[PDB]
């Protein structure tokens, strides 16, 4: 999922948004929430959660939203993190805010993205960048 | 012009020699599309380049994606020579594979034609196959030999070889010509090119001077060589080219004084040159010494091609320096040329001026072939012929003659129309006015969307955005347009937002009527239009209004003001209609039928009763994927019916609904169509291969059978039934096929039966379906008791009173003329390759009195029962001998029949029947009270108690009799060995001998056999005529064709059903028998693959529901 | 003529790549071949910058303008700006926009004489943008969306928009811009048309995912 | 779903008429032919799986008929045409 995009795992990182946590939709899908079942890629170990990033592609479910979406498995991409992280630049970014954005396994994101997106995510994911309302 | 406005277009159409719709038939896609698009681009119609460049060959997007051309669609094709103006109105026919109902249908809609054949892949077999059907319809097929660009430039072979190659192609074409048209002129031409200049020595003394020698007097011709009216041309276009002999000639003419007419003779054939003063002659030859194309002209085309890709420019210039091919500048700015190549070519190369002109001028007006084609399709009467001037009406006569006076209701012709929709992706919504968006849109762009009415609408606010930069400056443009800069391609909102609405159905059609006026009335009468039908037989229809003097159900008079030409997309008006162009019904698809063509006048010709089903009758079990989607599915089939011809959604022989096609390869293709579009339908399918049929070539010597080949050792056709296995009720020393006579209602309906082999020729004759119940009886067509009954007799030996029969009669003498006023059904639907005939004696009102048959002579006064026999036979035939699917090549003869009993006690079986009837049981006035039941005899003409002694309708009622009949025949033929008549066709494959061995290897695996492998000296192809079952090919010919085109070109042609020694039957009975071993038959087998579960296409029943009163031998008291 | 190019084997050639009437920008991606190709194409014509915009691979969707001015948000460093300036001719104004409220390029489609703005960008910011280019600015969305330059492939010779655009807006958009708007897509029905194909008047670039017909259609639109 | 069949009967002369008077509007009854000398024939409409309801009324009114025809629950003996 794709997997051919765009590019790499995208350099330094800090996970934090783990399994269980609910994060905002930041999208014009009828969902408001994205609950994370699990995160792609994270192989893990004994009683460690597959923790999400700010780009790391995520399995999800709309815990509350449009009841044509409600229940089921969903997917998306994580877009901002409640907790901070150091960058390639040697600089920390911070939101108290946290959010994802609903998407298909294809790589395609449906429509527009409301509020500030991570730069890293944009770099990784071209579709996100394309319909980005703001990129920091 | 380049756009071609509506008004102008209509005017042009109205002018003479501006129609003849050509098809463009070839493989599915060999580069056909490519060939098409370039031509379109070259032509000046709807923005030039926007018309061409991968737009119009495969009509739908889905089709394009597939690489599978299916539907037909109409576009406009307009070229401007300078003074003259030609028009085709091009129907892009699919060019689909063999055994297809899309291609044939297409070919007869279009008034013209054009043959695209390959010079590196040979002549296309598919094209040939369909064309042979199209020779029975009036068309103008112009020959254009394609893909010499492959031979001469791309693969790069010398022009000496080209000539050699061409001869083979020509020969092939000759063969094609010779199927139904004449083929001697061609030969003559080959022998000596053109009419004039007969001696080669004389060409030295005529070409040194500048004269127009080598004449042909132009002359009219289909595809016959008079070098195609002196305008013969190779069509070829892969990067903007055209070529053509004519073009070559022209080039030559400019170099040296010898004129264009001189080179029409020489460049077509294989001529040579001295090169003293370009003295062209047949001589000056050793082994192809000094040809014209190798020295000049076709040498430079290579040079040109190389030049344009790399962009040297000097090379290009040389070519130009002959006359003017354009050097090329300001369209290769950043290198990497693509359009540049096209541009240089499209000036002086293309052959639009030669072919279109040819199409046009051969028939000087549009009134020729439109008037002629009525007897070739179908007339108003079958025998009286009232579409012609007989049955005097002024309008009708006029529109037969074609052109009309200056008014017409317009009778369309529609065998196949463009995609049915509920949105319309390839058609604009008629939002501006009732119709027209070709010039109207342009006007709108000019006037409305300019600043003066854009500003008013809201350009200064921009949907009131107050306190911003919208109202700061208050913008108003200066004619914001895309008109007269990119040849009127872009307007403000060119392609509309496709809305959901009633008016979404699309059509192009073909018009029989000439000129019409806007405000066109059309009549919607009954389900077949009765007045039309009345004019068949003696003329009982009139020119008066429907449902007055001529009777007809429903009756309604509608006003259709939505008809258009269809330029792929866009709508157009038409009240200047020439007879032959495209002009179909617009938004409405309700006021029309396929059973009879559109009613508009009271007296019309119904051009099409029905199109084309397969010869084996290939079916498939179409099912709902979801139960809630069933209704949608049902709807969808109907929708498909209009777009893709022929499906059994209503009127069923097997199941609720089944999809049908013209062949095995096409069945699969049509199931793709029943997923996309329509009512958003989705299906699940159950194909236990295509069904075959059985034959009974061996009865027993047990009970009443006179003619037989049974003995006391040969039980089956091969080995015995004991050695094969199963079906052993009695011993092998009196044949194990016995118990063929039975008794049912205690000797009130005793019968025996005889199933012998029907002659193959006879079967073939009958399979054409000219033993029709609609011809002999009813008011559908033909006289019921006049001259038409003799015809029936001629093919099938049946009469008012028969005592010789069928099998005895046609052996000694066939083609008798006698009346027929009694039938026992001609098959499972009173038609097909089967027959029942009764030579039984009159016992007491027996074997006569069918449905609507009264002679009043034999059977006392045609009294009581006899209809039962007529009825049950059909039922028997529809089902197989072992309760599956139909059986063919069988001659049923009823040896004896008795209606009365002289036992006078009753039976258990009888008693039940009596009870059911609601009448006391008897066979000779044994009782009083209850003289009414529910038997048909009573209904028809009372009992037979008072009329004559011995009443024998009391007890066995008609329904039960019918049931018995159905049972009994089946029973008789089940115990007999039933040999598999497999539906096979010979595969006329055309390949090279090197890979045909390998190709044949795989053919062998599909139960195929070679009849003849031979070599065709004359053509480049090598031929096997090996048989191939219809069932075991299910996209077989489609795979090998694409995998290897040219080295495996299977031409599919039917012949007849080969019979093989195998007996398909359900359940293997007794393994002891098998252990003796003489093959495995009457069991699960290779033969049962074809007869596994083809019964259920949803089916008549769950498996088989039947009741019988032949059981219990003691109560009936029978020895049978 | 039109060429079907990739980037990181993707269909998107308006995220990594930027292309207008003049000045081509590409971010230093891991793949060099794809960078080279563009340069080769635009030899002694348009100079490629080979500079990661905002220190990042994103370029086409983080920049706006054509060849009167050229726009960049506040995210970019001074150093980044300087490099960009150096790369291109020093006739055009390359200038940083203060008070970031959006990612530019997704909200600023533009022509040589006007511009299509977000809208919802602040007034002062808008004014700055107007100044930098010289051209006008017109507050209008695209029906459904708020991101224009993503869902409107805007150039002088032609303008591509997805089918979801309404009838009236399109009609009045065209009027406003003095160039017609055509309904259509790229990359087998991809919603983001402008990332799919970047348009210069002389040569038109597009992804590999388009069909033979789609490409033809686009060619016809932009007068090539 | 499903189709009905003809469970046929033969009523008396006197009671048949009475039966007809009640059974005409209540349920579907076909092939009715009243006579003085030749009795009355009727055909009560059921699929076999609702043959208790049609007969109960008859039982209440007049008892059993002269003959009571029962047919199979798969086909009606003479091909179904109902629903």
């Amino acid at each position: 999922m794709s997997k051919a995009q765009a590019v790499g795992s995208n350099y330094r990182v800090s996970l934090g948004l783990p399994v269980g946590a609910v994060m905002n939709s930041a999208d014009n899908s009828g969902a408001k929430n994205l609950y994370v079942i699990a995160v792609k890629g994270i192989k893990g170990r004994l009683n460690r959660l597959p923790s999400a990033g700010v780009g790391d592609m995520v399995m999800a479910t709309v815990k509350k939203g449009k009841p044509e979406l409600r229940k089921k498995v969903c997917t998306g991409l994580v877009v901002r993190q409640r907790k901070h992280w150091k960058r390639k630049d040697g600089v920390y970014i911070y939101f108290e805010d946290n959010a994802g954005v609903m998407c298909n396994p294809k790589g395609e994101v449906k429509g527009n993205i409301l509020g500030p997106v991570a730069k890293e995510c944009s770099d990784l994911w071209p579709k996100v960048a394309t319909n980005a309302g703001t990129i920091v | 012009m380049v756009l071609n406005s509506l008004d102008k277009m209509i005017q042009l159409q109205k002018n003479t020699a501006n129609i003849r719709n050509i098809c463009v038939l070839a493989h599915v896609d060999h580069g056909k599309t490519t060939l098409a698009d370039c031509l379109i681009s070259s032509n000046g119609i709807i923005s030039s380049r926007l018309a061409g460049k991968l737009r119009y060959m495969d009509s739908r997007e889905d089709e394009q994606i597939r690489g599978i051309t299916m539907k037909s669609s109409a576009i406009s094709l307009h070229y401007a020579t300078g003074n003259e103006e030609y028009l085709i109105n091009l129907i892009d026919s699919p060019g689909h594979v063999d055994f297809s109902s899309e291609v044939s249908t297409a070919v007869r809609i279009c008034d013209g034609c054009i043959i695209v054949v390959d010079a590196v892949e040979g002549v296309c077999p598919q094209t040939q196959a369909v064309l042979r059907q199209a020779w029975l319809e009036n068309i103008r097929p112009v020959l254009v030999i394609n893909k010499i660009d492959r031979l001469i430039v791309e693969l790069k072979f010398t022009p000496q070889e080209a000539y050699s190659h061409l001869k083979n192609i020509l020969e092939q074409i000759n063969a094609l010509t010779g199927t139904l048209f004449t083929s001697k002129v061609l030969e003559e031409r080959a022998e000596r090119e053109t009419e004039s200049q007969v001696n080669p020595n004389s060409e030295q003394g005529e070409q040194v001077y500048d004269w127009s020698t080598g004449l042909e007097d132009t002359d009219d011709s289909h595809l016959y060589f008079s070098p195609e009216q002196g305008n013969v041309v190779f069509t070829s276009a892969i990067d903007g080219w055209g070529f053509g002999i004519e073009h070559f000639a022209r080039i030559y003419s400019q170099k040296i004084g010898i004129k264009k007419e001189v080179l029409m003779k020489t460049l077509w054939g294989d001529y040579y040159i001295n090169m003293k003063a370009k003295k062209i002659m047949k001589g000056d030859q050793a082994k192809g010494k000094k040809p014209l194309f190798v020295q000049l002209i076709l040498e430079n085309i290579w040079s040109l091609y190389d030049a344009v890709l790399k962009k040297d420019k000097d090379k290009i210039d040389k070519i130009v320096t002959s006359l003017g091919l354009k050097i090329g500048a300001r369209e290769a700015r950043h290198s990497d040329p693509k359009v540049q190549i096209n541009a240089i070519c499209s000036q002086w190369l293309p052959i639009s001026h030669a072919v279109l002109a040819m199409v046009c001028q051969k028939l000087p007006s549009p009134l020729d072939i439109t008037a002629e084609r009525v007897e070739r399709l179908m007339c108003t009467g079958s025998q009286t012929f009232d579409s012609f001037p007989p049955e005097t009406q002024a309008l009708k006569a006029a529109f037969m003659k074609c052109g009309s006076e200056d008014t017409a209701p317009v009778i369309i012709f529609v065998s196949k129309m463009f995609a049915v929709d509920a949105k319309a992706l390839p058609q604009n919504k008629p939002r501006p006015l009732t119709q027209e968006e070709i010039a109207q849109r342009r006007e709108r762009a000019r006037q409305r969307h300019a600043e003066k009415l854009a500003a008013a609408q809201g350009q200064a606010p921009l949907e009131p955005t107050q306190d911003g930069s919208a109202i700061e400056t208050c913008p108003k443009g200066e004619e914001p347009r895309g008109d007269e800069q990119q040849v009127e391609s872009m307007t403000p909102k060119p392609v509309l937002q496709e809305e959901n609405n009633q008016e979404s159905f699309i059509a192009f059609a073909r018009v029989f009527s000439g000129v019409a006026r806007r405000g066109k009335k059309i009549f919607v009468l009954g389900p077949k239009y009765s007045p039309l039908e009345f004019l068949r037989r003696v003329p009982l229809g009139f020119s008066a209004p429907p449902d007055g003097l001529p009777q007809v159900p429903h009756m309604a008079y509608c006003a259709l003001e939505n008809l258009y030409l269809l330029m792929g997309r866009e709508l157009e008006y038409l009240e200047e209609v020439p007879p032959g162009n495209v002009l179909g019904i617009g938004g409405l698809q309700d006021f029309v039928l396929k059973s009879a063509t559109l009613c508009s006048l009271p007296s019309c010709p119904p051009f099409i009763p029905l199109n084309f089903e397969a010869t084996p009758i290939v079916r498939v079990a179409v099912e709902p994927k979801h139960p809630s989607e069933m209704p949608q599915l049902v709807k969808g089939m109907k929708l498909l019916n209009q777009a893709d011809p022929c499906v059994q959604i209503l009127i069923q022989e097997t199941g609720e609904h089944v999809l049908v096609t013209a062949g095995e390869v096409h069945l699969q293709r049509c199931l793709d169509d029943l997923k996309e579009r329509f009512a958003k339908i989705h299906i699940s399918v159950s194909e236990p291969i295509i069904p075959f049929r059985e034959t009974i070539t061996k009865p027993p010597k047990v009970d009443m059978v006179n003619e037989e080949i049974g003995k006391q050792q040969k039980v089956a056709v091969i080995h015995q039934m004991k050695e094969d296995q199963s079906k052993i009720p009695e011993g092998i020393q009196v044949d194990s096929d016995g118990l063929i006579t039975i008794t049912t209602p205690n000797k009130l309906a005793t019968l025996s039966v005889r199933a012998m082999p029907l002659p193959e020729e006879v079967t073939q004759i009958l399979e054409e379906n000219s033993d029709l119940i609609r011809s002999m009886e009813q008011l559908t067509s033909s006289l019921n008791e006049g001259e038409n009954t003799h015809m029936i007799h001629q093919k099938t030996q049946e009469k008012i009173w028969e005592f010789k029969g069928k099998l005895e009669q046609h052996l000694t003498g066939r083609r008798w003329r006698n009346i027929v006023d009694q039938i026992w059904s001609f098959g499972p639907r009173k038609c097909g390759p089967n027959i029942l005939v009764n030579k039984s004696e009159d016992f007491q009102n027996s074997v006569w009195t069918g449905p609507a048959d009264k002679a009043s002579k034999e059977a006392s006064r045609y009294r009581d029962l006899g209809n039962s026999i007529v009825s049950g036979f059909q039922l028997a035939t529809l089902s197989g001998p072992m309760c599956e699917e139909p059986l063919m090549g069988v001659c049923f003869v009823l040896e004896k029949w008795d209606l009365s009993k002289f036992e006078e006690q009753g039976a258990s079986d009888l008693a039940k029947e009596g009870q059911e009837e609601n009448e006391t049981c008897s066979g000779g006035n044994e009782n009083q009270e209850l003289q009414d039941g529910c038997s048909e005899a009573f209904e028809k003409r009372t009992s037979q108690k008072g009329e004559s002694p011995l009443t024998d309708c009391y007890g066995p009622f008609s329904g039960q009799l019918i049931a018995t009949m159905k049972e009994a025949c089946r029973y008789a033929l089940q115990v007999k060995p039933q040999r598999l008549m497999a539906a096979m066709y010979t595969c006329d494959i055309m390949a090279t001998g090197d890979v045909l061995g390998r190709v044949y290897a795989v053919l062998s695996k599909r139960e195929g056999r070679v009849l003849q492998e031979e070599m065709k000296e004359g053509t480049d192809m090598f031929i096997i005529k090996a048989v191939l079952p219809v069932a075991e090919s299910f996209g077989f010919a489609d795979e090998i064709r694409k995998r290897t085109s040219g080295l495996a070109s299977p031409q599919l042609v039917f012949s007849h059903w080969e019979i093989i020694p195998s007996d398909p039957f359900w359940v293997p009975t007794t393994e002891e028998e098998y252990l003796h071993f003489g093959e495995k038959a009457d069991s699960e087998n290779q033969a049962r693959k074809y007869m596994n579960a083809v019964r259920k296409r949803k089916g008549l029943y769950v498996e088989e529901k039947i009741v019988e009163h032949a059981e219990k031998q003691r109560t009936l008291s029978k020895n049978k | 003529m039109a060429t079907r190019l990739q980037y990181e084997n993707s269909c998107d050639v308006g995220v990594f790549l930027k292309l207008t009437n003049k000045y081509c920008l590409v971010g230093q991606c891991g793949s060099k071949q794809f960078l080279h190709t563009v340069e080769n194409r635009l030899a002694d014509h348009i100079p490629v910058v080979e500079t990661s915009i905002a220190g990042t691979r994103i370029v086409g969707r983080l920049s706006a303008g054509n060849k009167n001015g050229l726009l960049l948000p506040n995210t970019c460093t001074d150093q980044e700006l300087q490099q960009i300036r150096n790369s291109l001719p020093d006739d055009v104004v390359v200038q940083r926009i203060e008070e970031k409220f959006s990612a530019l390029g997704n909200c600023i489609a533009t022509n040589d004489y006007v511009a299509l703005v977000h809208p919802d960008i602040d007034r002062e910011t808008e004014e700055i943008i107007a100044d930098v280019l010289g051209v006008e600015v017109f507050r209008q969305t695209v029906s459904g969306n708020v991101l224009v330059g993503t869902y409107c492939a805007l150039t002088n010779q032609g303008a591509l928009v997805h089918p979801m655009t309404s009838i009236a807006d399109q009609d009045e958009l065209s009027s406003l811009l003095q160039v017609p708007l055509v309904a259509g897509t790229v990359n087998r029905g991809n919603e983001c048309v402008a990332a799919g194909c970047v348009v210069n008047d002389w040569t038109a670039i597009v992804g590999a995912d388009t069909t033979a017909t789609e490409i033809s259609v686009i060619e016809s639109i932009f007068a090539l | 779903e499903r189709a009905h069949m003809r469970l046929r009967f033969i009523l008396p002369v006197n009671e048949g008429k009475k039966l007809k008077e009640k059974l005409k509007p209540l349920i579907k009854v076909i092939e009715s032919e009243d006579y003085g000398q030749q009795l009355e024939i009727v055909c009560l409409i059921d699929p076999g799986c609702f043959r208790e309801i049609d007969e109960l009324i008859k039982k209440e009114t007049k008892g059993k008929g002269s003959l009571e025809v029962l047919n199979l629950k798969d086909v009606e003996e003479g091909d179904e045409k109902f629903e």
